[PDB]
């Protein structure tokens, strides 16, 4: 029984009403279970049976649906709110859990401000070469770095990492890492990667001639 | 005294829906609001009495009735309906006055490769009178038992349900 | 009061085997059920396994059937998880949460254990390389990079814990070599990169170690 849950992530502000949706492959009558998870902690149920809350969960969770779609609704969303939560669907084997929504805080548009590092000395000499590429302190979490060597797009090279929510001003910030070979690296002169974010009004490229200081 | 009604409820094992098993609840105290504080139920049909009101009643006899069927039978429980279980294995009075009570099961009474305990009858000469059971064994003419086979991939009329009858018929009594 | 907990967890070669042990207290562990759900690293629930009051019946996902065995000691009031050649796509917190549904009054999945992480990797303990980040020749950012090691977790600090506004030290990857790299990263104002030095301090547990790396022009 595949469980598809919508949206994979929304933010949202306290007091607003939120609504998550799961829907079933086959029916399973009202067989099916809410859970939240915060980082670092395990889930904690929330609603059994589609629509019984659970003993201890507040009233603003509700949840509703028999059959094949089912439904999530917060009422009025507070600040211990801001969590992951699933669904799952418990009676029939092999059992199975949505996909997940990650429910962040809204906050206003922020641009990333964008910086760029070359490889230091020290790691050319133990043989690799490792480009940095920074995305600091932006909302929302979408954006785009792409890698241009002498002009050519790179694939299947770098690898991005995300924090958490910044639980003062909300943002979030992310590194692209272009990782090569010291001999690939030395096939090369610019360096460049290329942020796309809807705070920039246009792309923004930072980039470096290697050997440059 | 105290009605045993956690005997019938919490059974380890239930019986075959042919071998339905019947035990009579008299001269003692029930509180019913136990069940009612119960929101697993996925089934809780009352005919002729309300359930909410029902510990302010009392009555002569209290009977209950337990077995296991599919999920999509419960159906055929009811006052005057008709099929396969209810033509076959147990029949309702038209004038039945009582709650039938049912949840899923299927982590009890489903096995991996199919779980052949429960059984039931598929064919007898003559459609069974209200309450009346039936274990005889005897060829049917055109062996008339065969298993639900319960597993736990079936779909959802496919799975296993628990079924607990409760015929209203003094000595039984509700909060005193 | 009602507790569950998870031990067993470990690092494992791939293809080599590892039991896994959910200890119960506070409630009547016989009349419940108990599944193994497990949850990789930055990815979602995943159900494992399932048995029932009895030890009778049971169920196992299709990704570890034929894999993985469950079973259950009511007498020590404990369930099991037996899991035989190991892969790398297993690497997962474990969890363990008990289940009443199908009795009349039954719950599903309503108490789990915190979990116990299983990592099947071929790596052995090995301490990062540190390399510093720069700041720019022309606010100003600065970080290092803290490369190849395991297993998790690092620890990252700046100037001994004396900054600590604007650093973001980012998640772990999981490199193809079977190691984790990560950066930590520090904004700052550009008139301070004169009179203001700045040193990192990278602490590795599992292989004892720790270095500090300044951060120059
Ligand atoms: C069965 O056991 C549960 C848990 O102890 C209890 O709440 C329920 O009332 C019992 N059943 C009956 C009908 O006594």
């Amino acid at each position: 029984i595949v469980l598809t849950q919508s949206p994979s992530s929304l933010s949202a502000s306290v007091q607003d009403r939120v609504t998550i949706t799961c829907r079933a492959s086959q029916v399973i009558s009202n067989y099916l279970a809410w859970f939240q998870q915060k980082p670092g902690k395990a889930p904690k149920l929330l609603i059994y049976a589609a629509s019984n809350l659970q003993s201890g969960v507040p009233s603003r969770f509700r949840g509703s649906g028999s059959g094949t779609d089912f439904t999530l609704t917060i009422s009025s969303l507070q600040p211990e709110d801001f969590a992951t939560y699933y669904c799952q669907q418990y009676n029939i084997y092999p059992l199975t859990f949505g996909g997940g929504t990650k429910v962040d805080i809204k906050r206003t548009v922020a641009a990333p401000s964008v910086f760029i590092f070359p490889p230091s000395d020290e790691q050319l000499k133990s043989g690799t070469a490792s480009v940095v590429c920074l995305l600091n302190n932006f909302y929302p979490r979408e954006a785009k770095v792409q890698w241009k060597v002498d002009n050519a797009l790179q694939s299947g090279n770098s690898q991005e990492s995300v924090t958490e929510q910044d639980s003062k001003d909300s943002t979030y910030s992310l590194s692209s890492t272009l990782t090569l070979s010291k001999a690939d690296y030395e096939k090369h002169k610019v360096y460049a990667c290329e942020v796309t974010h809807q705070g920039l009004s246009s792309p923004v490229t930072k980039s470096f001639n290697r050997g440059e200081c | 005294n105290l009605c045993p009604f956690g005997e019938v409820f919490n059974a380890t094992r239930f019986a075959s829906v042919y071998a339905w098993n019947r035990k009579r609840i008299s001269n003692c105290v029930a509180d019913y609001s136990v069940l009612y504080n119960s929101a697993s139920f996925s089934t809780f049909k009352c005919y002729g009495v309300s359930p909410t009101k029902l510990n302010d009643l009392c009555f002569t006899n209290v009977y209950a009735d337990s077995f296991v069927i599919r999920g999509d039978e419960v159906r055929q429980i009811a006052p005057g309906q008709t099929g396969k279980i209810a033509d076959y294995n147990y029949k309702l009075p038209d004038d039945f006055t009582g709650c039938v009570i049912a949840w899923n099961s299927n982590n009890l009474d489903s096995k991996v490769g199919g779980n052949y305990n429960y059984l039931y009858r598929l064919f007898r000469k003559s459609n069974l009178k209200p309450f009346e059971r039936d274990i005889s064994t005897e060829i049917y003419q055109a062996f008339p038992l065969q298993s639900y086979g319960f597993q736990p991939t079936n779909g959802v009329g496919y799975q296993p349900y628990r079924v607990v009858v409760l015929s209203f018929e003094a000595t039984v009594c509700g909060p005193k | 009061q009602v507790q569950l907990v998870e031990s067993g967890g470990g690092v494992v070669q791939p293809g080599r085997s590892l039991r896994l042990s959910c200890a119960s207290s506070g409630f009547t562990f016989s009349t419940y059920h108990m599944h193994w759900v497990r949850q990789p690293p930055g990815k979602g629930l995943e159900w494992v396994a399932f048995i029932s009051y009895d030890g009778s019946n049971y169920y196992y996902s299709d990704s570890v059937k034929g894999r993985f065995t469950i079973s259950r000691d009511n007498s020590k009031n404990t369930v099991y998880l037996q899991m035989n050649s190991l892969r790398a796509e297993d690497t997962a917190l474990y969890y363990c949460a008990r289940d009443s549904s199908g009795w009349h009054w039954g719950v599903p999945f309503d108490y789990w254990g915190q979990g116990t992480l299983v990592t099947v990797s071929s790596a052995s303990t090995k301490g990062p390389s540190v390399f510093p980040l720069a700041p720019s020749s022309k606010t100003a950012a600065l970080g290092c990079l803290v490369k190849d090691y395991f297993p998790e977790p690092v620890t990252v600090s700046w100037n001994s814990g004396a900054l600590t506004s604007g650093v973001h030290t980012f998640p772990a990857v999981l490199q193809s070599s079977g190691l984790y790299s990560l950066s930590s990263v520090v904004t700052v104002p550009s008139s301070s990169l004169g009179t203001q030095t700045y040193i990192c301090n990278v602490n590795h547990k599992p292989s004892n170690t720790k270095v500090d790396k300044r951060v120059e022009p």
